[PDB]
C-alpha cells in the first residue's frame, strides 16, 4: 500500500507484533493485499474463504525499515525458473544452469513444470507495479532445473546446483524445496549423500556461510512414490504418515527442515513432521476452499499452474481483470512453500545483519519464533501388552520445554518464523562460538537387553555417556535393529536432563517390507541399518551425561494400506502383518552438534 | 531376476542405460555411467587409467569416473571393492520429488 509509509526504525515504543497497530506493507504491487504469508489479514488469498489474522512471517517491520535482501544470492534447486518473467528479470543473475539441455535457461517447457518459478516469486518477486512482493525483493535468484521430468538427477548436476561450482557457490541461501519419500529405510552413509553432506558443510561452514533450506515433505496422510500413491485406511491414531526424519538427507544438520503453516495458524493438512522439524513457515492449503500462496506462475495463459486448460476456483486463475497473462497463480502450497518463506526470512536476516553466521541466524529464528497452536495434544497410542497390561504411550508430542528453556514441537519445530523479532533480537546478537562436532559414540547392544519384545511392557533401552562439557544445538542418531513390522517401532532419545524426543513415531511408511511380501513373496528389509535421526529438542541443553535410546513395539493389531496404481487407477489393499517374533536391537550411534559456551 | 547392486537388492553384468526396479513402489532407476570413489584426486587418477575409466571431477574427497561404452560396471565395482576401494554405481532417477 503506498500510503504505508516507511519507520525510521529508531520509533519509541514501536509494537513490531502481529496485531501492532503500526502493522501495514509498502508497495505498489498489485496482489500484494493477497499474499497473506507477507500479513495475514484474514483474507482469502483468492480462494473461498480467508483464515485467521496474524498468522505470517510477521515481516512488516522489515518492509517498512528497508530490509529486503539486499546483497543475498538465492538458488532455488527446483524444477525450473522462468527468468524472463516480468515479476522475477530483475532479479535473476547470471549462472543459472539447464541441466537437461545444457544451457543457461532454466525456463520449463512443459506447462505443469511451475513449481520452481512458483518458488521463486514467494522468495524474491520484484517490487513494483505488477504481480505480487517478494518476501525478500532485494534478494538475486539463479534456477537449477534438477527437478525437469527429463533430468536423470545426476550427482555432477546436484553438485552443480549446491554450491560445488562456480556458478553456485557465492550463493548464500539454497532453496530445496524436494524430498524423498520413502516405503523402505535407507542408510545416509552412501557416497552420494556424504558428497553432498560434505558439500553442505563446508558451504554452511565459511565466511558468508550459506543456509541450507530444506522440505520437510507433505505425507501427513498420504506418500507419492514411483507411481503409487499409499495411504493407511481405517481409524488409527492421527500420527505422520511421513515423519520428517524418514528422508535420509534430512537428518544431516546443514539443511533447516521446514514445516507448513496454514492461513489458520496450524499445521497445514499435509505436512510432515517430526523431530528434525526447525521451524514452521507458510505454505496454506489448497487455494481453492482455503487459502495458499500467491505467486509468479510460469507466464502466459498457455503455461504454469494459471493456464486455461487447467482451470482451477482460485479466482486469480483465467481473470482477464486481475491477471490477462496469467502470470500469477494462487494455488502454490505445501512444504515447497514453507521452504521459500523460510529462504525468504533468511535472506531478510541476512540482508541486515550480513556479518552472522548460518547458525547465528539459525539461533535468532528460533528464540524469537511463534508458539502457534500452543495447545494442541499430544497423540497416544494405545495397546495391551504380553502380561494383559493396558498400555497408553505417547507417539507425538506437543508443545514441551526443554530443559533450556525452549519450547519446542515435532509440528512447528521452535516455532513459526517472526521476522520483525527476529531483527530485534539480532541487532543485540554476539556471536555463537564455533561448532563442535563430538566423535560419534557407537554402542553395540548384545544378550537379553537387545530384544524388542512384541507390544513390549517397557522399551528396549541403551544408553551412553556423553563427557565433553558442551552446549548441544542438534543430535544425529543411527540405528541399527532387525524387526518385521517396522511400523510397530516407537524409537525416543533422553538426554541427560531427562528432557526426551520422538525421533521416529510409529504408523510411518515404512511399509515396504509388507509390499515385499505381497509383491514379490520375500521380505528384503531385515530392519534398520545405520538409518539417521535428527532431534532439535535439546537445543541450549547441557551435553555432559547420559543420553538413552528407546524403541518400543506398540502394536499388535493389523494394519490395512491403500495402494493407488496413478497410471491404470487400480487401487489395491496391503495388511501389515504383524511380527511373529520379537525385533532385536543392535547397535546405536549417538552424535552431539554444539559449542563450548 | 535379483541383483545386488551397491550392496542393495533391484530387479532387472551391469553396463550405462541398464534399468533397474527397486520393488514395486519406487522410481525406475538407470546406471548412469558414473561410479563414486572414496580417493583423493591422485589415487583416482591412477585408478582411473589402471580400470579403463575417466576422471570426470571430484568433490569432497570423492571422485565422480566415467565407464566407456562396453565397461560392465559390477565387475569395475567388485574388483575396486576387493582392493579395499569404497565405491558407489550411481543410479540415476527422479529419486526427489517436489513438495
Ligand atoms: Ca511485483
Ligand atoms: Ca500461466
Ligand atoms: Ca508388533
Amino acid at each position: 500500500n503506498e500510503g504505508c509509509a516507511p519507520l525510521t526504525g529508531k520509533e519509541s515504543g514501536m509494537d513490531i507484533g502481529r496485531s501492532s497497530t503500526e502493522r501495514c506493507l509498502p508497495g505498489a504491487n498489485p496482489l500484494q493485499d493477497q499474499q497473506w504469508y507477507l500479513l495475514n489479514s484474514g483474507q482469502d488469498g483468492f480462494s473461498a474463504r480467508g483464515g485467521i489474522a496474524g498468522n505470517d512471517l510477521n515481516l512488516w517491520w522489515a518492509h517498512r525499515t528497508g530490509v529486503l535482501g539486499q546483497g543475498v544470492n538465492v538458488a532455488v534447486v527446483d524444477d525450473g525458473l522462468a527468468i524472463a518473467h516480468p515479476d522475477l528479470a530483475d532479479n535473476v543473475r547470471p549462472g543459472s544452469k539447464n541441466v537437461v539441455t545444457g544451457s543457461d535457461d532454466p525456463t520449463p517447457t512443459d506447462p505443469d513444470t511451475a513449481h520452481g518459478t512458483s518458488v521463486s516469486g514467494i522468495i524474491a518477486a520484484v517490487d513494483n507495479a505488477i504481480g505480487t512482493k517478494g518476501i525478500a525483493p532485494r534478494a538475486q535468484l539463479q534456477g537449477f532445473n534438477l527437478l525437469d521430468d527429463n533430468s536423470q538427477q545426476l550427482q555432477k548436476d546436484w553438485l552443480y546446483a549446491l554450491g560445488d561450482s562456480n556458478a553456485s557457490r557465492d550463493n548464500r541461501v539454497f532453496n530445496q524445496s524436494y524430498g524423498m519419500s520413502v516405503v523402505d529405510p535407507r542408510s545416509a552413509n552412501s557416497l552420494d549423500q556424504s558428497q553432498l553432506d560434505r558439500l553442505f558443510e563446508q558451504q554452511t561452514l565459511k565466511a558468508q556461510g550459506a543456509a541450507y533450506i530444506k522440505a520437510a515433505g507433505n505425507g501427513f496422510n498420504k506418500i507419492a512414490a514411483g507411481g503409487y500413491v499409499l495411504n493407511r485406511t481405517g481409524n488409527g491414531p492421527k500420527l505422520p504418515f511421513e515423519n520428517s526424519n524418514l528422508d535420509p538427507s534430512n537428518s544431516n544438520f546443514w539443511n533447516l527442515v521446514v514445516s507448513a503453516l496454514n492461513a489458520d495458524g496450524v499445521r497445514s493438512s499435509y505436512s510432515s513432521v517430526g523431530s528434525n522439524i526447525f521451524l514452521s513457515a507458510t505454505g496454506g492449503e489448497y487455494g481453492t476452499d482455503t487459502p495458499a500462496m500467491v505467486t509468479t506462475d510460469l507466464p502466459g495463459c498457455d503455461m504454469g499452474y494459471n493456464r486455461t486448460d487447467d482451470p482451477s476456483t482460485n479466482r486469480l486463475h483465467g481473470n482477464s481483470q486481475l491477471d490477462a497473462s496469467c502470470d500469477y497463480n494462487g494455488v502454490m502450497n505445501g512444504t515447497a512453500s514453507a521452504t521459500p518463506s523460510t529462504s525468504g526470512a533468511m535472506a531478510l536476516l541476512m540482508s541486515a545483519y550480513p556479518d552472522l553466521s548460518v547458525r547465528d541466524l539459525r539461533d535468532l529464528l528460533a528464540r524469537s519464533a511463534t508458539r502457534v497452536d500452543a495447545k494442541h495434544q499430544p497423540v497416544m497410542v494405545s495397546y495391551t501388552s504380553s502380561t494383559g497390561k493396558v498400555r497408553d504411550v505417547k507417539g507425538l508430542e506437543g508443545w514441551e520445554r526443554n530443559a533450556a528453556g525452549m519450547w519446542f514441537s515435532p509440528t512447528y519445530g521452535f516455532g513459526l518464523i517472526d521476522v520483525n523479532k527476529a531483527l530485534e533480537l539480532a541487532a543485540n546478537h554476539q556471536p555463537l562460538p564455533p561448532l563442535v562436532q563430538l566423535p560419534w559414540q557407537k554402542i553395540n547392544v548384545t544378550g537379553s537387553a537387545a530384544a524388542i519384545a512384541d507390544v513390549g511392557n517397557s522399551p528396549t533401552s541403551s544408553t551412553t555417556r556423553i563427557a565433553t562439557p558442551l552446549t548441544v544445538e542438534a543430535v544425529q542418531v543411527m540405528v541399527s535393529l532387525d524387526h518385521q513390522r517396522l511400523p510397530d517401532l516407537l524409537i525416543e532419545l533422553v538426554s541427560p536432563a531427562g528432557t526426551r524426543s520422538i525421533l521416529l513415531s510409529p504408523f510411518n511408511s515404512l511399509v515396504g517390507q509388507s509390499l515385499d511380501q505381497q509383491q514379490l513373496g520375500f521380505v528384503r528389509t531385515k530392519g534398520l541399518r545405520d538409518m539417521r535421526m535428527l532431534s532439535n529438542k535439546f537445543y541450549g541443553e547441557s551435553a555432559q551425561g547420559t543420553w538413552r535410546l528407546e524403541v518400543t513395539d506398540v502394536a499388535n493389531g493389523t494394519r490395512q494400506v491403500s495402494l493407488l496404481n496413478r497410471e491404470t487407477r487400480e487401487r489395491t489393499t496391503l495388511t501389515e502383518r504383524n511380527n511373529r517374533q520379537p525385533g532385536k536391537l543392535i547397535s546405536w550411534s549417538l552424535r552431539v552438534l554444539g559449542h563450548d559456551a | 531376476s535379483t541383483i545386488e547392486v551397491n550392496g542393495q537388492t533391484y530387479l532387472i553384468t551391469l553396463r550405462r542405460g541398464d534399468v533397474l526396479m527397486q520393488g514395486a513402489a519406487s522410481p525406475e532407476l538407470t546406471v548412469s555411467g558414473t561410479l563414486l570413489v572414496e580417493a583423493d584426486d591422485a589415487s583416482a587418477k591412477a585408478l582411473a587409467t589402471r580400470h579403463g575409466l575417466n576422471f570426470k571431477q571430484s568433490s569432497g574427497g570423492i571422485a565422480l569416473l566415467e565407464a566407456k561404452p562396453g565397461t560392465d560396471l559390477n565387475a569395475i565395482a567388485t574388483k575396486l571393492k576387493s582392493e579395499g576401494v569404497n565405491v558407489q554405481i550411481e543410479l540415476s532417477g527422479a529419486e526427489q520429488q517436489p513438495k
